[PDB]
């Protein structure tokens, strides 16, 4: 893993954030 | 779904070769490849400790490697699919593999391959399909 994921997710999601159009 | 599965065995070859090992010796078994080879780099780049945390924190080995794959890529897509989250989807397969062969359990490589390609094609391939697929990727990614 939950925790694994977790960090993968808000990771993921602050990329996303940056690069989204 | 044939080309989901390239990109997945490019990218895990990518990231296993920056590691010294071979896709020919480790597995038993083109913009859009160089955009997430690129993009792949640069998470595991700037979120290096997050993988490190992965190796650390979860002992891989055969018989629990399926298991645990599904709850953190379930986990990992709860609520939803964005390019970024597939991004660490990637990046989170490409670990595992190298994990896999520095600790001896490189017959997982093909098969991380495998769940990592149904994964794909089966749940993120809807989301990617209705967001312009992997040609939009390449604009903001590559
Ligand atoms: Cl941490
Ligand atoms: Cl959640």
């Amino acid at each position: 893993x939950i925790w694994i994921a977790q960090e993968l997710r808000s990771r993921g999601d602050s990329f996303n954030a940056y690069y989204a159009r | 779904s044939q080309s989901n599965r390239e990109l997945v065995v490019d990218f895990l070859s990518y990231k296993l070769s920056q590691k010294g090992y071979s896709w020919s010796q480790f597995s038993d078994v083109a913009a859009v490849k160089q955009a997430l080879r690129e993009a792949g780099d640069e998470f595991e780049l700037r979120y290096r400790r997050a993988f490190s945390d992965l190796t650390s924190q979860l002992h891989i080995t055969p018989g629990t490697a399926y298991q645990s794959f599904e709850q953190v890529v379930n986990e990992l897509f709860r609520d939803g699919v964005n390019w970024g989250r597939i991004v660490a989807f990637f990046s989170f397969g490409g670990a595992l593999c190298v994990e896999s062969v520095d600790k001896e359990m490189q017959v997982l490589v093909s098969r991380i391959a495998s769940w990592m390609a149904t994964y794909l094609n089966d749940h993120l391939e809807p989301w990617i399909q209705e967001n312009g697929g992997w040609d939009t990727f390449v604009d903001l990614y590559g």
